[PDB]
């Protein structure tokens, strides 16, 4: 078997029926970004004379 | 390129390297077909086992057909591999399970003439 | 190719030959534990 | 919000198999000789 | 009076499966969520240079018994032994695990393999993030007593059991009953 | 506004088991002062819908009962039994052959017979090239005729040009044609 994605030559066998040199690759990306915030302010004043 | 896909932004730098890699090692995409029974020609008893292989292929096509598999969500082509049916996802579809011809009919009774028919439905 | 005279391994063939003719679950359990339950039919070597 | 997708195909070198006098492989011709003479759909489906 | 509480429970468990180049992208985890491009290409080359045999297709192992002393008798006995092995430690005996956990049998002990982002004794704690639809799926029960071979068929008739579909999940996929031809010493062991 | 003041409810059950599911959640909106005095109604989403179990409903693989035993006349005493999953599709067992092997003959008539079974032309013998596959032709060749002046490299991805194609399986097949023979 010739050079496929490797060294000069490989060696097959009688029991092995096939050696294949087809390239396929799958990828995935699932990015999620969250950011919450809270800001509460309360003030009171009372003066009597 | 597959790893950089996460930040693609329509990248083109690694596209030339991918072109070179495919030039070094392509993959089967398009192809014309022909019956494998025509390849056995130089064996001791060629015609006998050739006709036997034709009969075996006829009976195998009668046994297994793509119509036996359940249909696919969006125009997918189901294929039978062993005892499972996988849907071939086309461009624009994804997922583990992503008109088509139906099943053939039973062979009608052999008429007085040679003419025997079988019908398939596009349902 | 699965259907053929596949050259078996020395330990596998030796354990299969040392199996008793009469049904004995003892050695059968140990052979199944050591060698498994299934052999390879097809499949690529895709990473993960 | 936005979403973009592309798809491209490469038309790399052709391939043309010769019509006649094709040279079979070792394992294929080996398995092709173990076929029974009388018709047998089961053993013929194996090489299929 | 001023009171403040801070809690940042951030964790991860990458599964990177090339022997040597495993450590790189997995240990890059500190303050670097995204993996390096060149390191990813190096790991891709390495895992190309070393197989990743997982993701296989299977066939019955007992079929490999072809040319040995007492070949067919040993093959049939291995079929029976494989059936007994499969139904002796079938995870059906194990009780259903919490939060949709998957149970296994290692010897004589059940192990609830916890789903991602879960932990505990029976995968009960750590319900902070599910990221799935939710519910409780169905599970097939253990196979009942085998048929007495009245006409060769089987009467296992796997039915629902103590883990029924309750949280709105889908039922256990699979056949209800099975049917085959009884061996009966396989026609007195092949003529 | 702070849309998180009304936390989302838990995702409801999937509407169907396998075909197609629909689940939704809504804000726990209470009409308080903060809601009305910050225009929280027009800007905060009140529901989120998403699919669940978007796969299909594959039917259970159902085989059929065995058929009648088939008579055997091959060179290897094995009988076939075909039925229409995890159980084997077809299981072959030893047979009781009424007739053993026959019609044994030499395939090669005007060509050379390689010891491996391949039948190649006698012209391909003693040419300094492995044509049988197991170096049978070049076994004891006293002299060879140089067919090529220099050792050249083979075509890349040439083995994919010899593989068979199973139309039903979606994965073409193992090797059937040899791509090293020249
Ligand atoms: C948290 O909120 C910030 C908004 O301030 C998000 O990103 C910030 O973007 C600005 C843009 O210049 C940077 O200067 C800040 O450093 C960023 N925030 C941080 C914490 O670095 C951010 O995406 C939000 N989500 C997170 C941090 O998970």
């Amino acid at each position: 078997v010739f050079s496929g994605d490797g060294k000069d030559f490989y060696r097959l066998s009688g029991n092995v029926l096939s050696y294949t040199f087809q390239v396929k690759i799958n990828n995935d990306f699932n990015y999620e970004f969250y950011n919450s915030t809270w800001s509460y302010v309360k003030h009171t004043s009372t003066e009597h004379t | 390129l597959a790893w950089e896909k996460g930040s693609s932004g329509l990248e083109e730098k690694t596209f030339s390297e991918w072109l070179e890699s495919v030039k070094e090692n392509p993959a089967v995409i398009d192809f014309e077909l022909a019956p494998i029974v025509d390849l056995v020609r130089n064996i001791p008893c060629a015609v006998t086992k050739r006709n036997n292989l034709r009969k075996a292929l006829q009976e195998y096509a009668a046994k297994f057909d793509p119509c036996q598999c359940a249909p696919c969500p969006n125009n997918g082509r189901p294929t039978l591999s062993g005892t499972e049916c996988l849907c071939v996802c086309q461009s624009g579809t994804y997922g583990e399970n992503c008109g088509q011809w139906g099943c053939w009919s039973s062979w009608s009774t052999c008429d007085a003439t040679y003419k025997r028919s079988r019908t398939r439905e596009c349902n | 190719n699965n259907p053929e005279f596949l050259q078996l391994a020395e330990p596998f063939w030796k354990e299969l030959s040392h199996l008793p003719s009469l049904y004995d679950y003892s050695a059968y359990r140990r052979l199944i534990d050591q060698y498994g339950t299934h052999y390879l039919q097809s499949g690529s070597l895709g990473g993960e | 919000s936005s979403f973009i997708r592309i798809h491209k195909v490469m038309k790399v070198l052709n391939f043309t198999t010769k019509a006649k006098d094709l040279h079979l492989s070792d394992v294929f011709l080996k398995a092709l000789n173990h076929l029974p003479l009388e018709y047998n759909s089961a053993l013929y489906s194996r090489i299929f | 009076a001023a009171s403040g509480t801070q809690n940042n429970v951030l964790r991860g468990e990458p599964f990177i499966r090339g022997a040597g180049f495993i450590s790189g992208l997995s240990y890059l985890e500190l303050d670097n969520p995204a993996g390096n491009k060149r390191r990813y290409s190096a790991w891709a080359e390495s895992v190309t240079n070393l197989p990743q045999v997982i993701k296989q297709k299977l066939t019955p192992l007992y079929e490999l018994v072809k040319e040995v002393p007492c070949a067919s008798v040993k093959k049939l006995y291995l079929k029976w032994a494989l059936e007994e092995y499969l139904d002796e430690f079938d995870p059906c005996h194990c009780r259903p695990c919490q939060n949709g956990g998957l149970a296994t049998v290692e010897g004589t002990h059940c192990l609830c393999h916890c789903k991602p982002y879960t932990f505990g004794a029976a995968c009960e704690q750590g319900v902070l993030v599910g990221n799935q639809a939710g519910g409780v799926d169905g599970g097939w029960s253990c196979w009942s007593s085998w048929s007495p071979c009245v006409q060769g068929k089987k009467t296992r008739s796997r039915e629902c059991n103590n883990p029924p579909p309750s949280g709105g999940g889908r039922s256990c996929v699979g056949e209800t009953t099975e049917s085959t031809q009884c061996e009966d010493e396989e026609l007195e062991h092949l003529r | 506004c702070f849309c998180d003041h009304y936390a989302w409810t838990q995702w409801t059950s999937c509407s169907k088991t396998c075909n197609s599911g629909t689940q939704s959640r809504h804000r726990q909106i209470v009409v308080d002062k903060y809601y009305q005095e910050n225009f929280c109604e027009q800007i905060c989403s009140k529901q989120e819908t998403r699919e669940c179990n978007w796969q299909r409903c594959p039917i259970n693989c159902l085989l059929g009962d065995f058929g009648p035993w088939s008579d055997c006349d091959p060179c290897i005493e094995k009988q076939s039994k075909v039925r229409s999953c995890t159980a084997p599709l077809v299981a072959f067992q030893p047979c009781i052959p009424s007739k053993l092997c026959k019609i044994e003959e030499a395939d090669c008539k005007n060509k050379f017979r390689c010891d491996s079974g391949r039948c190649i032309a006698r012209k391909l013998e003693c040419n300094g090239e492995n044509d049988c596959g197991d170096n049978s032709d070049e076994r004891d060749c006293g002299r060879t005729k140089a067919v090529c002046t220099r050792k050249y490299n083979p075509i890349p991805s040439v083995q994919l040009m010899g593989n068979g194609f199973h139309f039903l399986a979606g994965e073409p097949r193992g090797e059937v044609l040899d791509n090293s023979f020249t």
